[PDB]
């Protein structure tokens, strides 16, 4: 009541200000954002293209079935992890993309440390880390049709020293997906998914779809109380 | 550039209806508040209407209440002023004003072209301008005095006065807001100074298109008087 | 050989330099400090609560004026807040949602900001329409950008992710000067009063001290153990202050070349996030991991009080150039103002 | 045979009553100021669900803040407070009651609205509705149970022994049938949709199959509710109906009926004690953010 | 080469940094303690200024 005209018409400004602010925000709220990951190249950008079909981070927008996703590449930031990944603590889901075919490929820096082991390394990494204590993974296992062929030129026991030893598709994929799955420590609050890549470009959509759906489903029941 | 377009003038019979329009272009229109303001013929400024942005607010003159509605349509970026029964002390040329409002901003900074209207045969702020004519010539310094009825200082530090010149010929141009800062565009010889009721503007130097008609106005409250121009002559 | 050389050489020269600092500490400055009276204890209480971000707040800072200051928010929002009635006078969208810094121009006619896409972007708050507009996106780093600063209307320098600074020429868009010698991802910089030399300092667990006309590094500061996230400037320009992740701050002096004091309490094991003096430079104000700010005596290493009322992560802090208040930042997404009362 | 029944009555309506009342009194405003004070503080976002669950809590607060009286008095065996407290008593007990059994209902529907409609995109998931949903539920109940104030009008006893028994059981029946009966089968409706749509989603996918325990909650909320509701009404309409003139029974079978109706007065009171620790204890969300609150 | 060069410059540097002279650590706590003594009276956080003053009263 001690405000003058030009006070008056502040306010009023602000409070329209505010009024955006809360509608963008409510718009954005509807959105499912995703994180992708990967160790060097693992069939990643092969994923980018089936999903869809320098500059720091890149972002990827796309629709299936009513709903928006959002997918946020990081593989061009080359400075300290650790600065900077507590900015995607809230995200959905993280993707890890990992190839089947590296399990007897050598990276050219120690010509001692396989590929494999790398990406071992850095899923336990990232997995177990503070930040994301309650995020669903999804792995990816990529270049299954390539695997098919290596495996009987070289054996899996090149990798995994303890091995039992079947030396066929079927047992191999398994043993690695057991032993990626076992790196999961607090194996009650999250979840994996996994999926091997296929060559069409509709089932790997519908499958995050479908993962996405059951974290969302989950986190309401969480919130409601009844889990 | 900033442009805004007057149509919807001419001759109107006593009693009759009018509406007045008012395109703008070349700004961000939907995020300033609007006014219509009044000339009379030989006379001096007059405000009409004022509409705010959003149009959460209206406010009109007591002389047009009930008779007068201002409005806006904010996606072909209009203004209109729908009138009726319109007496004979209505004829005179009316203006388009913007005016935003924020911290630090700078209300009444530009004004349309004006459109003709030609009619066929109470606590209000008192704003006083005693000289009413001077004579002057290329070179001098000039002061301009203004008085108050009411104390325009509110209690935060503002003294809501505005000054305001008219060339020959040509729609009114902001000079000063709020007693002393300088409007953008503007020479640095004019200045500002005052204290509560009487104010001053001074011309340092001088030069030729200085003539012209000069006005105070005040923003303390509604509904937003003048004072009749001092003239100043070569 | 020839690298063993040059190794046994700057091992030389490090342990001339380590004898001629040790040469002139004469006496700890607790030893010279301890015949002033304490500050006694300060209390301060929240006047103001500024909300209105969705999200993670990571920057802040004041206007010249005392009265307006930008935020930094990661929904996507630039806000610009008066301070005196809570009012919003802007609110710029950006198109990378990633920033982590922002900085106001001393005229008053910019902002800047950038983060994650290792672009600064620039814009202009007085325009001839109703709206704020870019003005310039810099573009040069190959990190994220993690720090920028005006030093007039044309000229800005930024620290970025890939252990490099730069200062700039906004009118052309082009780098002017580069600043390396880094280790390490660089945090943060601070400008001097006359803005002729500026510090830095780095994840290498060291401090720079540039010259910006000439671009050359005169000296380095060692003696924290982990990253350096915060650096601030005396208000006199002689000396500096250091926050690291090793749960302690620390002063150097530009002249003597050494470091004057630690803070440091048993009962703080988290990092420090931000870092700030006051206008007679008496007191610091630090933040912490632990949600809230402590106050110390700068000439005695004592604690003087506590700002405590968040509910995440202090991320960043600000005084004003009049000193009448102290602004804090938080992950919680609010921004609180506080003032001591007589 | 009845001089042992009459005994027997006297000693329930003495000790038993008494006894219920400051067990239920002192547990329920314990956890009912828990979970008040748990909103209040340690809570900063408010949706449809956090609106109901809270009106609930106030409700049942309300509810337990008059049995003092009533045990005092019972204790005693007489009443000491005037006859004004006793319609000040006796009236807010029914509303606040069947306040409470509105709220579960529509705590049931925004339930299933969660997971008809994620995001919350629906109408009734907002604020502003649920307020006034809200207050629409308070100001019906207090609208429905107004004509209850003539017929216990004063020294004063429980509301089905007194007044003329022919208002007595047209009230009653009027009240069982709608401030009962169609609430209940409400919301066995929506529970019904959400087992339906709960046990479809575990049986298209493997996962970890663990939606079996959201599938448990649902039933229990829905056993609870009956299990203790249905008997208290059975009880209580078959009591006013025995007072009548054409049922004449003129034999012991008068005070038996009645002392069947005492037991079943006070568990039916129980709703309000369990209800904190089933709809906000054994949730692990608040239980951390109270432990947070615990640890600051 | 490249490591030659990294070392020639680290080098260089270092010679460059030990040319500058250094006052004693006393004569700097005088000065941090003096200009704190010259200007305690102008600081409102040190201390606190009468509400009358205070732009931030509420
Ligand atoms: O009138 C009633 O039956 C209710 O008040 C309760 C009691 O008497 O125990």
């Amino acid at each position: 009541c001690t405000l003058s005209a030009e006070d008056k018409a502040a306010v009023e400004r602000s409070k329209m200000i505010d009024r955006n602010l809360r509608e963008d925000g409510e718009k954005a709220a509807r959105e499912v954002k995703l994180l992708l990951l990967g160790a060097g190249e693992s069939g990643k950008s092969t994923i980018v293209k089936q999903m869809k079909i320098t500059t720091g981070i890149v972002e990827t927008h796309f629709t299936f079935k009513d709903l928006h996703f959002k997918m946020f590449d990081v593989g061009g930031q080359r400075s300290e992890r650790k600065k900077w990944i507590h900015c995607f603590e809230g995200v959905t889901a993280i993707i890890f993309c990992v190839a089947l075919s590296d399990y007897d490929l050598v990276l050219a820096e120690d010509e001692e440390m396989n590929r494999m082991h790398e990406s071992m390394k850095l899923f336990d990494s990232i997995c177990n880390n503070k930040w994301f204590t309650d995020t669903s993974i999804i792995l990816f296992l990529n270049k299954k049709d390539l695997f098919e062929e290596k495996i009987k030129k070289s054996p899996l026991t090149i990798c995994y020293p303890e091995y039992a030893g079947s030396n066929t598709y079927e047992e191999a994929a398994a043993y690695i997906q057991c032993q990626f799955e076992d790196l999961n420590k607090r194996k009650d609050t999250k979840e994996i998914y996994t999926h091997f890549t296929c060559a069409t470009d509709t089932k790997n959509v519908q499958f995050v779809f479908d993962a996405v759906t059951d974290v969302i489903i989950k986190n309401n029941l969480k919130d409601c109380g009844l889990f | 550039d900033v442009q805004l377009v007057e149509s919807g003038g001419g001759l109107v019979q006593p009693g009759g209806s009018r509406k007045l329009s008012c395109s703008a272009s070349g700004f961000a229109f939907s995020s300033f508040g609007m006014h219509w303001v009044r000339q009379a013929p030989e006379k001096g400024l007059e405000w009409v209407a004022y509409i705010s942005s959003g149009s959460g607010t209206i406010y009109y003159a007591d002389t047009v209440k009930g008779r007068f509605t201002i409005s806006r349509d904010d996606p072909k970026n209009t203004l209109f002023l729908q009138m009726t029964s319109l007496r004979s002390e209505d004829t005179a040329m009316y203006y388009c004003v913007r005016s935003i409002y924020y911290y630090g901003s700078s209300p009444f900074d530009f004004w349309g072209q004006g459109t003709t209207l030609t009619v066929s045969s109470g606590s209000d702020i008192v704003m006083t301008q005693a000289t009413s004519s001077v004579p002057v010539t290329p070179g001098e310094s000039v002061s301009i005095s203004c008085r108050s009825s009411k104390s325009l200082l509110h209690s935060n530090g503002n003294t809501y006065l505005y000054w305001f010149l008219q060339r020959p010929g040509q729609s009114p141009q902001l000079l000063i807001y709020r007693m002393s800062n300088l409007a953008s565009g503007v020479p640095d010889r004019f200045s500002g100074s005052g204290s509560g009721t009487a104010f001053t503007l001074t011309i340092s130097r001088l030069e030729a298109e200085d003539v012209g008609v000069y006005y105070c106005m005040q923003h303390l409250e509604y509904p937003l008087t003048f004072g009749a121009g001092t003239k100043l002559e070569l | 050989s020839e690298l063993d050389q040059l190794r046994q050489e700057a091992e030389q020269l490090k342990n001339q330099i380590r004898d001629a600092r040790k040469a002139c500490a004469d006496a700890t400055l607790s030893q010279i400090t301890n015949n002033i009276d304490p500050v006694g204890r300060i209390q301060m209480r929240t006047r103001r609560t500024l909300r209105g971000h969705l999200a993670k707040i990571y920057a802040m800072h004041w206007g010249t004026d005392s009265r307006l200051l930008v935020s930094a928010s990661q929904d996507g929002k630039l806000i610009i807040w008066d301070s005196y009635t809570t009012n919003k006078v802007h609110a710029i969208p950006l198109r990378s949602s990633w920033v982590m810094t922002c900085a106001y121009a001393p005229s008053g006619n910019y902002v800047a900001c950038g983060g994650l896409d290792n672009i600064c972007s620039i814009y202009n708050l007085k325009t001839r329409e109703g709206n704020v507009r870019v003005s310039r996106e810099l573009a040069g780093h190959t990190g994220y950008l993690s720090c920028c600063r005006f030093l007039d209307d044309n000229q800005i320098v930024t620290s970025s992710g890939d252990t490099t600074c730069a200062l700039w020429d906004i009118e052309t868009g082009q780098q002017t000067t580069t600043f390396t010698g880094h280790t390490g991802d660089v945090m943060s910089l601070s400008l001097a009063p006359d803005t002729r030399l500026f510090v830095s300092g780095a994840c290498d667990a060291s401090a720079k001290l540039w010259d910006v006309r000439e671009g050359m590094c005169r000296q380095t500061f060692t003696g924290h153990e982990s990253d350096i996230n915060a650096i601030c400037f005396f208000p006199n320009g002689n000396a500096f202050a250091t926050g690291s992740d090793d749960a302690t701050c620390r002063l150097f002096d530009l002249r003597a070349d050494q470091e004057l004091m630690t803070y440091s309490h048993d009962n703080i094991i988290c990092g420090i996030t931000s870092v700030s003096f006051s206008k007679s430079g008496r007191l610091l104000l630090a933040g912490y991991d632990d949600f809230n700010c402590n106050v110390w005596d700068a000439l005695k290493a004592d604690r003087a009080g506590v700002l405590a009322g968040h509910d995440n992560r202090v991320s960043c802090l600000g005084v004003t150039d009049d000193g009448m208040a102290v602004a804090t930042g938080s992950w919680d997404s609010f921004l609180k103002i506080w003032n001591g009362s007589s | 045979t009845c001089k042992n029944w009459l005994a027997a009555e006297a000693a329930l309506e003495k000790y038993y009553l008494s006894i219920f009342y400051g067990i239920e009194f002192v547990v329920g405003v314990l956890g009912n100021t828990i979970v008040v004070f748990g909103y209040l503080f340690c809570l900063k976002n408010w949706n449809s669900s956090n609106i109901y669950l809270f009106n609930l809590s106030i409700s049942d607060l309300a509810f337990l803040c008059t049995l003092p009286m009533l045990i005092r008095s019972y204790a005693n065996g007489n009443w000491i407070y005037g006859d004004v407290l006793c319609i000040s008593n006796r009236y807010v007990l029914h509303a606040n009651l069947y306040t409470s059994i509105l709220f579960l209902t529509f705590i049931s529907i925004d339930r299933y609205l969660i997971i008809k409609y994620p995001f919350r995109e629906h109408l009734l998931q907002k604020k502003e509705f649920a307020i006034l949903i809200s207050l629409a539920i308070w100001v019906l109940v207090t609208l429905e149970l107004l004509p209850i104030l003539p017929l216990i009008n004063p020294t004063c006893n429980d509301y089905a022994s007194s007044g003329d028994p022919n208002y007595n059981l047209i009230y009653s029946m009027c009240l069982t049938l709608l401030g009962f009966l169609i609430p209940l089968f409400v919301m066995c409706f929506f529970y019904y949709k959400i087992a339906l749509f709960l046990k479809q989603r575990n049986r298209q996918l493997a996962t970890a199959l663990p939606l079996e325990k959201p599938l448990n909650l649902v039933i229990m909320a829905v056993v609870i509710f009956s299990v203790l509701f249905t008997p208290y009404h059975v009880m209580r309409n078959v009591r006013i109906a025995s007072r009548l003139g054409s049922w004449k029974q003129y034999q012991c079978t008068q005070v038996v009926i009645n002392s069947f109706y005492i037991v079943t007065r006070p568990l039916a009171f129980l709703n309000s004690v369990i209800n904190p620790v089933f709809y906000f204890l054994l949730g692990d969300h608040f239980r951390e953010m109270l432990m947070n609150k615990l640890r600051h | 080469t490249a490591s030659i060069a990294q070392a020639r410059k680290l080098v260089e540097q270092l010679k460059m940094e030990a040319n500058i002279d250094r006052i004693k650590v006393s004569k700097a706590a005088a000065d941090l303690m003096a200009y704190c003594e010259a200007h305690a009276k102008e600081d409102p956080l040190l201390t606190p200024v009468p509400a009358s003053e205070n732009p931030f009263r509420e």
